[PDB]
């Protein structure tokens, strides 16, 4: 407790300590200050820093000991490496002086390791043997060498045809070795293949020459590996040759990476990138989203024997932060590579350009030392910049040409597809590659063409990729042929299309192509039933959609109107999968525009540069530690249930991608586990750019997944579980709801004109949560009633609840009209609902017999909260307190001055269960201001829960003028999404702690007026569609006059003698407003407005 | 000069105080001066509830605005 | 451009139709009124000089018509170096359109004044405040300062260099801007000498200033690469015919282009130079890289296909020939030849179609269009 406050006021002034030990060793740049303290600590167990050479490496895994001596490393894909000398540890040997000792060491090993292989190959050694001796990047760079030097001797000649054969001979034994080798084996044989791949088709190439000087050029075009033989330095004794220029060697371990297919793309990127390279320029790739941009950057880095750092950049990212980036990969000596580098501002644009050229100027000249920052620190000549960027795309800036003129820029428009199809496949071990390649490449490019013209309609690199990765695991049950390539293509490309489009796909199908999953059918059904739901067609086929693409991609996006079936589906799923596997579901749900950027990913507080973590950081952090063991065999999903704004979602490019690596402003790098997935709800795609839809999955919902029937269903048998009456109320209020009656009244209900129009789809619960509440109340008084007059009840009941639900945020006019079809619909036999029919105690009544007769003084006319009883008041006041009583939203519309105020004060003045909290809102408001009028109102008790200070009465918030708040540049409201999340999540985050908090007993009520009056703006349907809403008009003109005679007999009550003028006054104030009102409009000026209030 | 100057207007003609001034600790300070105010006038309001419903009446009675 | 031509136009016009007769003062308002497009008839004339400005017209040169007037009137052009070189003020303001720079130019005439350069881009606080300590130094101790992008910190141009610029000898200060950008203080403005950097619009202009800034063959290699830029970036402005989109190329592609070519003389010692290698490295990395489109890469190859021939008698345009050097000859005699036959070459009126291999017609609207822009603007002034 006070112990921790102890370390934390020690903590703050240890950072400018911390600072100065990055500088010894600099690969500290990429570990937060928590873990730069375990290191430190960790004098004696030398275990705390093998946790970390993922983060400071890139490639390890982690070291292997060996009684108090490093022996080795491990690479990420499991590969082990094994020094030439061990290095012995003693306990007053800090973690930089053997850190710094090791990195050398894996160098040196890495070149000894290729020099006895190159030695080895060199004596007639066939490949298939020495990939059971050394690690892949020795293998990897001896036959290149090899190749280089044979292709060179071939080129003295005209013969090629004798060094081809033998190549195709080597891939042939490498492919058929594939199959009987274990999974490591398998890797380093897969990797290999690639490389023999390209050696096959360059020296092809060559052989179709014509002369000498066309196989020169086209030599001069490709890598070259050569070796010197005079420098008795090792560790740059091989340099790389393309197009005249020169690179070095680094030797650095980089494990077994997967490898990209040689195409004439990639090959002319290298030479652009060498060219940069030459002058010590920085390197530029632009273009449209997924071509191979920062997969290419990373290829280039792996042949050049060094692992490229990859920073995924923001908008806060500023001048600081970069610097200090550019300030640790200048003292590791490291190649960065900042993709989306579009997405910073403007200003930190230009003010990074001198630092850029600062730091090209020091590698040009060999300067020693470089300044950015404030300090002066070492600059190694091994590094190098590299960025990539996608113009012309949402929410990105423009580079200054002081900026552009520091890099090379080279276009990637159009990658070859078929070429890296036909390759994996033929590495796979499918038996017609070419073929297949072709055919999918056709069938991808019939795709694009032919269907519909969907704004999320992607059918590119990442497609192919998907579609690929999706056959590896279905060769055993469909067989390497075209029954596998198909299967996987209806896997992953169906789930994203329309309903035409669905069509075409499977003509195309047909037309291009020739041509058991019970187990976890039953558990979807299994968990439909626990859930309630029924198990229709669409929803099957929906759930079983979401169950086959999250079997492959770590990110799906669930895209269709609000409440269609996007939440049950995804959690019906889930349910079934923990069912299927036995693996725990551990759930978080984020609604993400209700925080702020700084909220969900963390800031840095720049009074002490300490990084404090987001909701989202927290999460994968926590997830990443993970103290208990818990997180060990569970699957982890995070839903951002929200729209896709670009610049929240693009924040994790590098999350969702390959790299698979949360980048942080300090330079943190969290890995992403395998189990830990992310889904994206939404209800539109309208601002998302290609380059987040291309990384996800996407589910497309063209409909409903349930019909009217099933969802009343469900919606009865949820509100029957909130409560021997049961039996018998059950099968009356199941036999009421006759859909046969009902279906025509649902399609009536369309022609009324509704204002804030809501689905009728999305209405069934307002009517079945208050028909069912209505009928509860009153479980009193049925033992003792015919079953007529039970059957009568129920039924009247139900038409109320119907009338309502249905036409409740329509005129009088409208629902007068309404009630004759809802009564002619049940048929005449039913008791009739009229227009003011209530139960009173029972007996059936109106509420015209119920108007008390009221006698005001005359001092009395002043006060605020009086409020003279007619039949409309008394009907809305009537009807508000019922749907509040249901634990359900209500939203109050109508014109200004009509009494929105007044009849919810009134019903709630008289009540001793409810409190009032006023919140105004704005044209600016925020959530604070929310969380700020309920301080006084509320407490905060221990997870966190919020309560009404009082222990009986609810709380309820008056949110007036909801319409006001400005949506966004990308047309959201932060405080209507809030107040939805309150609603149905009932709980939201504490942004600065990261806590869930759970409201307990607050209910929430709307008041707006038309959306068609100036400054009023639309709301989202995810929000209105759990709040029922009620239209309130102007009373009529004989109504007003009723009112206001009461007003006038109480003042006139001053004056006797004159008692006689009451109504003549009255009705000269209503004509006068009436007037007023006709003829000064608003077309003449936008301030004539004119209401009761004014009477 | 900025659009939060009309805001916290409109929450004070709209309701008759502003929720954002008084909380934190500044909320006890006035739970304080409301109490001794409050017994200087022989008032008897001991809950929190009571204290500030008088703090809003008084605004409303005694507070006019003009623009 | 467009304003340096209205300008000569209008400024003639109001010397002449003082000096010159009334006939004189028809005659060339009905040719401005036929290049305009308001008014056609020919003009009545008798003098001499008028003859070649009707000879333009009629056979539709109308770049030709617009340049007559500056080149007939005035004789002398600045240049950046002249402007700083022959001004009283210590303040330069230059201005650009986006898509390009010119602190290049800047960094020669430091590097051919023997001064000083500090290079500070305006974007943040940091660089504010070192902007200020800088500026404080080199009002005591000299040297040169360039402030970049100085939109991108309006309220501290605003506040700061307005207070500063308002109240040493060799000290000097540049600020560099974007005349698409927002509007900077008129006040401040006025204190400082503008320039707008731009390209040359010429052809031979653009040879003759690459070339003056510069074995045997090196020379050779430099001369062809400085046609070669020159033909390419008088290219790109038809962005209908002479590209399909609006393309920039700069000082930077020049260098890279020369260091490739200095490495592959010096590392292949032959003289049996890979003209193939050549070509498609230019075409593809160095000059071809920015390219996405694939008609604009085979523009890009045929035009070094062209140049790059490495033929022994080249035609590098219709007009002039370049015999390719010697095996007994001189650096110095290599740069005299060149630079001699650089000097005979006139540039016909018809380069943009001729130097180009275009149809005349296409460049014909383009020229039309451009002309008519500058008329109409002359006579609308030329009335009040
Ligand atoms: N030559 C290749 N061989 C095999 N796979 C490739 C090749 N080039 C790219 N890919 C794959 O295609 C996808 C390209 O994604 P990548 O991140 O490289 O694109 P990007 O240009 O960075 O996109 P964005 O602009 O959206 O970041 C990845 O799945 C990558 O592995
Ligand atoms: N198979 C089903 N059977 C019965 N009712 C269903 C079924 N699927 C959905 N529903 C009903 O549909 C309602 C719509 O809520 P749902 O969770 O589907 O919203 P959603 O699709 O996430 O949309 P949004 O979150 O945008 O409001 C659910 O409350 C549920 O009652
Ligand atoms: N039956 C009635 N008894 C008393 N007043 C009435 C009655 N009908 C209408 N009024 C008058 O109508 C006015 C209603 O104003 P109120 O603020 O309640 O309207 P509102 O719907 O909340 O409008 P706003 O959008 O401005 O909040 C009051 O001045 C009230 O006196
Ligand atoms: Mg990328
Ligand atoms: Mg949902």
């Amino acid at each position: 407790k006070l112990t921790i406050d102890s370390l934390k006021m020690i903590k703050s002034s240890l950072s400018t300590f911390l600072e100065r030990q990055r500088r010894q060793f600099p690969r500290f740049y990429f570990l937060g200050n928590d873990d730069l303290l375990k290191i430190i600590g960790s004098g004696k167990h030398h275990d705390q820093v093998s946790k970390f050479m993922k983060k400071m490496f890139g490639s390890i895994e982690s070291i292997i000991f060996f009684e108090d001596s490093i022996t080795g490393v491990r690479s990420v894909e499991g590969e082990v490496l094994n020094l030439n000398e061990k290095i012995e540890l003693k306990d007053s040997i800090q973690a930089q002086e053997w850190l710094n000792i090791l990195d050398t060491e894996i160098k040196l090993s890495v070149f000894t390791q290729f020099r006895d292989c190159l030695g080895q190959l060199k004596d007639g050694t066939d490949i298939e043997v020495v990939v059971s001796k050394y690690i892949f990047q020795a293998i990897l760079l001896s036959a290149q060498v090899m190749w280089t030097e044979l292709v060179e001797k071939c080129l003295q000649t005209n013969e090629f045809s004798k060094y081809w054969k033998e190549v195709d001979m080597k891939i042939k034994g490498l492919l058929d070795k594939l199959n009987k080798s274990s999974d490591n084996v398998k890797k380093k044989i897969e990797a290999l293949l690639v490389e023999y791949l390209h050696f096959n088709n360059v020296i092809g190439q060559l052989k179709n020459c014509s002369t000498k000087e066309e196989a020169r050029l086209l030599w001069a075009k490709v890598q070259k590996f050569y070796q010197k033989n005079d420098t008795l330095d090792d560790l740059n004794s091989v340099f790389i040759s393309q197009s005249g220029y020169l690179l070095q060697y680094k030797f650095e371990y980089i494990g077994i990476p997967e490898r990209l297919i040689y195409t004439p793309l990639l090959l002319v990127g290298f030479a652009t990138l060498t060219d940069s390279l030459h002058q010590k320029y920085g390197g530029c790739f632009f273009g449209p989203a997924g071509t191979g941009k920062t997969e290419t950057v990373k290829a280039f880095g792996q042949n050049l024997g060094r692992v490229v750092v990859v920073f995924n950049c923001d908008d806060s990212f500023d001048y600081q932060v970069l610097s200090r980036l550019l300030v640790g990969i200048t003292q590791i000596g490291a190649w960065g590579c900042f993709d989306e580098f579009n997405r910073l501002d403007e200003k930190v644009l230009s003010a990074v350009s001198a630092n850029i050229q600062q730091i090209q100027n020091g590698l040009q000249v060999g300067k020693s030392h470089i300044t950015l920052l404030e300090e002066e620190t070492p600059l190694s000549p091994h590094t190098a910049v590299f960025i990539t960027l996608n113009p012309g795309y949402n929410g990105r800036s423009e580079l200054p040409e002081n900026l552009k003129k520091s890099f090379r820029e080279f276009s990637m428009k159009s990658p070859q597809s078929g070429t890296i199809a036909e390759m994996i496949l033929q590495i796979m071990g499918f038996e017609d590659s070419k073929s297949l390649a072709s055919k999918i490449v056709h069938f991808l490019e019939l795709l694009s063409s032919k269907c519909s013209s969907m704004n999320h309609y992607h059918f590119g690199l990442r497609t192919l990729k998907g579609v690929l990765r999706n056959c590896s695991p279905l060769v055993s049950e469909f067989g390497e042929g075209e029954k596998t390539v198909v299967e996987s293509l209806k896997r992953v490309i169906l789930p994203s299309l329309g309903d035409t489009d669905e069509l075409v796909f499977k003509d195309e199908l047909s037309k291009i192509f020739d041509s058991n999953s019970k187990a976890i059918v039953q558990c979807l059904k299994d968990a439909g039933q626990r859930s309630g739901f029924s198990m229709s067609e669409e929803f099957l086929k929906k759930c079983m959609q979401f169950y086959y693409m999250q079997k492959t991609q770590q990110a799906l996006i669930l895209v269709g109107k609000a409440g269609c079936g996007k939440t049950a589906t995804w959690k019906t799923v889930i349910d079934a999968m923990a069912i299927f596997d036995g693996h725990a579901n551990v759930v978080y749900v984020i609604d993400t525009k209700v925080l702020t950027k700084e909220s969900l990913y963390g800031s840095m507080l720049k009074a002490t540069l300490e990084w404090r973590d987001g909701l989202f950081t927290s999460i994968l952090r926590r997830v990443n530690d993970d103290i208990t063991g818990t997180f060990k065999n569970s699957r982890i999903w995070v839903v951002f249930d929200s729209d896709l704004d670009p610049e929240y979602v693009e924040a994790m490019n590098s999350v969702l991608d390959d790299n698979k690596i949360l980048t942080l402003p300090n330079g943190e790098r969290l890995p992403i586990p395998p189990n830990f997935r992310i889904l994206f709800e939404t209800d539109n795609l309208d601002h998302t750019t290609p380059a987040t839809i291309t990384r996800c999955g996407l589910l497309w919902f063209s409909t409903d997944v349930c019909s009217i029937s099933s969802k009343i269903d469900h919606l009865l048998n949820k509100s029957y579980e909130a409560l021997f009456e049961l039996d018998k109320l059950k099968d009356l209020i199941s036999d009421s709801f006759d859909m046969a009656s009902l279906t025509n009244i649902f399609t009536c209900s369309n022609d009324l004109v509704h204002i804030l129009g809501v689905r009728t789809f999305n209405k069934l619960e307002t009517a079945v949560q208050l028909a069912v509440h209505l009928i509860s109340s009153y479980r009193q008084w049925f033992q003792n009633l015919d079953d007529k007059s039970l059957k009568d009840v129920i039924t009247l009941l139900i038409k109320r609840s119907l009338l309502y639900a249905l036409a409740g945020d329509s005129t009088g006019e409208s629902q007068r009209a309404f009630i004759q079809t809802i009564n002619t619909y049940f048929g005449h036999d039913s008791q009739e609902l009229s227009d003011y029919s209530t139960i009173v105690i029972l007996s059936f009544s109106s509420f015209c017999s119920e108007i008390p007769s009221v006698s005001l003084e005359a001092h009395e006319v002043m006060r605020p909260d009086i409020v003279i009883p007619t039949i409309d008041t008394i009907k809305h006041e009537k009807i508000f307190y019922d749907l509040l009583n249901s634990k359900r939203g209500i939203i109050l519309c109508g014109p200004p001055g009509s009494g929105k105020t007044m009849i919810m004060n009134n019903a709630l003045r008289n009540s001793s269960l409810y409190d009032v909290v006023g919140i105004n809102f704005s044209k600016d408001t925020t959530t604070e201001h929310i969380l700020s009028a309920l301080h006084r109102h509320t407490n905060y008790v221990t997870g966190l829960t919020l309560l009404p200070k009082s222990d009986i009465k609810n709380l309820v918030l008056f949110c007036d003028q909801i319409n006001l708040p400005k949506l966004d540049k990308y047309g959201s409201q932060n405080v209507v999404l809030f107040l939805r999340q309150l609603m149905e999540k009932q709980g939201f985050w504490k942004t600065p702690e990261n806590k869930w908090v759970t409201i307990e007993r607050i209910h929430i009520v709307g008041a707006c007026n038309p959306p068609t009056d100036p400054g009023r703006i639309p709301m989202s349907e995810r929000f209105t569609r759990h709040a029922a809403i009620l239209y309130l008009g102007y009373p009529s003109g004989k109504s007003l006059s009723q009112i206001y005679e009461i007003y006038y007999k109480a003042i006139f009550k001053l004056v006797p003698e004159f008692r006689s003028y009451t109504e003549p006054f009255a009705r000269a104030s209503v004509h006068l407003y009436n007037e007023c009102k006709a003829r000064y409009s608003t077309g003449l000026q936008s301030h004539y407005l004119f209401s009761p209030r004014e009477l | 000069l900025e659009t939060a100057f009309l805001e916290r207007m409109n929450t004070l003609l709209a309701n008759a105080d502003i929720p954002d001034l008084f909380q934190g600790e500044e909320y006890d300070k006035l739970l304080n001066n409301l109490r001794n105010k409050t017994r200087s006038l022989g008032l008897l309001l001991d809950t929190e509830q009571e204290l500030y419903d008088w703090f809003v009446g008084e605004i409303a009675k005694n507070l006019h605005v003009v623009f | 451009k467009k304003f340096k031509m209205i300008m000569a136009m209008t400024m003639f016009c109001l010397y002449k139709f003082d000096i010159e007769s009334e006939q004189y003062k028809e005659a060339v308002l009905t040719m401005i009124g036929v290049l305009s497009e308001s008014s056609d008839g020919v003009p009545k004339l008798t003098n001499d000089d008028l003859r070649y400005l009707w000879d333009y017209v009629t056979t539709k040169s109308y770049i030709s018509a617009l340049n007559w007037f500056k080149n007939e009137f005035f004789v002398d052009e600045w240049n950046i170096a002249d402007v700083v070189a022959n001004s009283e003020n210590n303040y330069f303001t230059m201005a650009s359109e986006r898509d390009v720079d010119g602190t290049f130019k800047l960094i020669e005439l430091a590097k051919a004044s023997k001064e000083s350069l500090k290079i500070i881009p305006l974007g943040s606080i940091e660089n504010l405040n070192y902007a200020q300590e800088e500026i404080s130094k080199s009002k005591i101790e000299g040297g040169w300062i360039l402030l970049q992008n100085i939109q991108m910190s309006l309220s501290w141009v605003k506040t700061y260099l307005h207070k500063h610029v308002e109240e040493h000898e060799k000290f000097k200060m540049f600020m560099t801007c974007h005349l698409t950008g927002d509007k900077l203080p008129a006040p401040l403005l006025q204190r400082t000498d503008r320039v707008v950097y731009e390209d040359i619009p010429g052809i031979l202009d653009t040879v003759k200033d690459l070339w003056g800034s510069q074995g045997v063959w090196s020379v050779y290699c430099t001369f062809l690469l400085s046609w070669f830029h020159a033909l390419i970036t008088a290219r790109t402005r038809l962005v209908p015919h002479g590209f399909s989109k609006k393309y920039y190329f700069n000082d930077c592609d020049f260098q890279f282009a020369s260091v490739y070519l200095e490495n592959v003389l010096a590392t292949n010692s032959t003289n049996n130079i890979p003209w193939a290698q050549v070509r498609d490295h230019i075409a593809t990395i160095v000059y071809g890289g920015k390219i996405d489109e694939e008609k604009d890469l085979e523009v890009v190859a045929k035009l070094c296909a062209h140049v790059f021939c490495g033929s022994d008698n080249l035609q590098i345009v219709p007009g002039v020939r370049i015999p390719q050097p010697l095996l007994q000859q001189s650096e110095e005699e290599e740069r005299a030849r060149l630079t001699a036959i650089l000097s005979n070459t006139i540039e016909p009126a018809d380069s943009l179609s001729s130097w180009l291999q275009l149809p005349r017609e296409s460049i014909l609207d383009y020229e039309r269009l451009q002309a008519k822009e500058v008329a109409s603007s002359t006579e609308q002034l030329l009335q009040e």
